[PDB]
């Protein structure tokens, strides 16, 4: 298992939800290959667990300011795969 | 000593009623988030478990259990209960429970037979 | 629910049209393709294809998710209509008995007071006929019962 | 005939209690919109009026009045209540009222003394 | 003026304010060189104009899966800049 480390850039949220994000979204990355489909995983899954409405973005080089509910913002790098995920609903 | 024990047996203890209601909410709701279609289902389970435990007490009083399930969307929550009974033997307990997305207030009333 | 099942009937009438519109979009999504390989300068108010195709796909998905679902739960509506038309038949029998009793065919009755009594009867009989025809039309529109 | 009249007099008339509840709600609330600072006063006034008119009946019923007020923000609301008493004597009545921006559910319980 | 033709790749929105998105993103791109700040300006402008709350991203190589408010979703391109703006929350 390649330790693609959840090196963290921006976050106001629980470490537990941080790192749950980390495994399952890494799971997203592992079976699939496509950024939008990885997003489909990650956003659908936290609409399952941490409830809607989540919003996820998978890429490498972007600028995103959004509004997120308190303790609901994760934004970090998994390899060059930049992963942004915030709740808003 | 015997009189005090008999009174406590026949007294409406708020602590145990509140614990029963909390256990009922935990068993029927627990960590589940709010869905509009199963509000009936958790309300039924909460009230049923509460009344079942209360009648398993054997403690000689008529019970009234009301459950209000509300969603965290900015909705204000207020439950007021002023009543008329014999205060020395009849009692009540309001248990207010929260998760990340829902209010649940269950009010229990016990009245003398 | 009559009105509701009306729209339910309505939505069936749309289904074919959906397919129709769908294939139009198909032909459309072909022609507009030529549009870019015929070097068209797309206007700003000109809405773009992927926008509408995405929202239309979402349209079909939401319709077939919820309208279908609300269509299967019709058994409660079925029994509601059933008991409604049993009540209609009961009231029809009551009106039959009332007509047999109320026959003013005798001429000793003062003609216009019996006329107004028969007018009350005809008003309630018209209401009964309206109820019967409404129940029959709701039954045939729902067409599951 | 006298027995029927007495039984009705000691009966928990659900319609009469519902009428008292709706009159109390209308007197306390009326057609005003939602104000979170006014919810406490509105609930308290509804409950106290319901208690006053239930006591003015003179029936040997301990009366339990609960009020729930929630401002319309699309939130589906359910109030459920399953209880235990001797149903031949005691009764309950749930009255739900709503306007353009409000829901108010009032539960009144009469238990034979 | 650099004629950056816009092709909107997805929308549930009214056409007038879709072209408003096009024009506002044109001005933001002409004004700022930081993709973060492009998103900043477009998102603030929309929150001011049609009442919050939106979320905007600008990038090049990106997919994203989102739940949005009806008539409140747009995803277009200006030049080489994919631009997304939806309302949810």
């Amino acid at each position: 298992m390649c330790d693609r480390k959840a090196v963290i850039k921006n976050a106001d949220m629980s470490e537990e939800m941080q790192q749950d994000s980390v495994e399952c979204a890494t799971q997203a990355l592992e079976k699939y290959n496509i950024e939008k489909d990885i997003a489909a995983h990650i956003k659908k899954e936290f609409d399952k667990k941490y409830n809607p409405t989540w919003h996820c973005i998978v890429g490498r080089n972007f600028g995103s300011y959004v509004t997120h509910e308190t303790k609901h913002f994760i934004y970090f790098y998994l390899g060059q795969v930049a992963i942004l995920l915030f709740k808003s609903g | 000593m015997e009189d005090y024990q008999a009174a406590e047996e026949t007294a409406f203890v708020v602590d145990e009623v509140s614990n029963i209601v909390k256990e009922a909410i935990e068993s029927a709701i627990g960590g589940n988030a709010y869905q509009h279609s199963k509000v009936n289902q958790w309300t039924t389970n909460v009230v049923e478990q509460t009344l079942s435990q209360l009648t398993k007490l054997g403690k000689p009083f008529k019970y009234i259990v009301t459950c209000v399930i509300m969603q965290k969307n900015g909705a204000g929550l207020h439950t007021a209960s002023s009543c008329f009974w014999d205060s020395s033997t009849d009692g009540s307990c309001t248990v207010r429970w929260e998760n990340k997305t829902m209010y649940c207030i269950v009010s229990a009333f016990g009245l003398s037979i | 629910t009559s009105d509701a099942v009306t729209f339910i009937t309505y939505v069936q009438s749309l289904k074919r049209k959906i397919k129709q519109f769908e294939k139009q979009v198909e032909l459309y999504r072909n022609g507009q393709r030529l549009l870019e390989k015929q070097r068209f300068q797309f206007p700003p108010s000109w809405l773009y294809i992927d926008n509408i195709e995405g929202e239309w796909g979402a349209f079909n998905d939401i319709m077939r998710r919820k309208d279908s679902a609300i269509q299967q739960q019709v058994a409660n509506l079925q029994m509601k209509i059933v008991q409604e038309d049993r009540a209609v038949e009961s009231r029809t029998t009551d009106l039959l008995t009332d007509w047999e009793k109320t026959k003013p065919v005798t001429g000793n009755l003062r003609p216009e007071e019996a006329l107004q009594a028969l007018t009350i009867y005809e008003g309630k009989f018209g209401r009964l006929k309206d109820d019967r025809e409404k129940c029959a039309k709701a039954k045939e529109a729902l067409e599951l019962t």
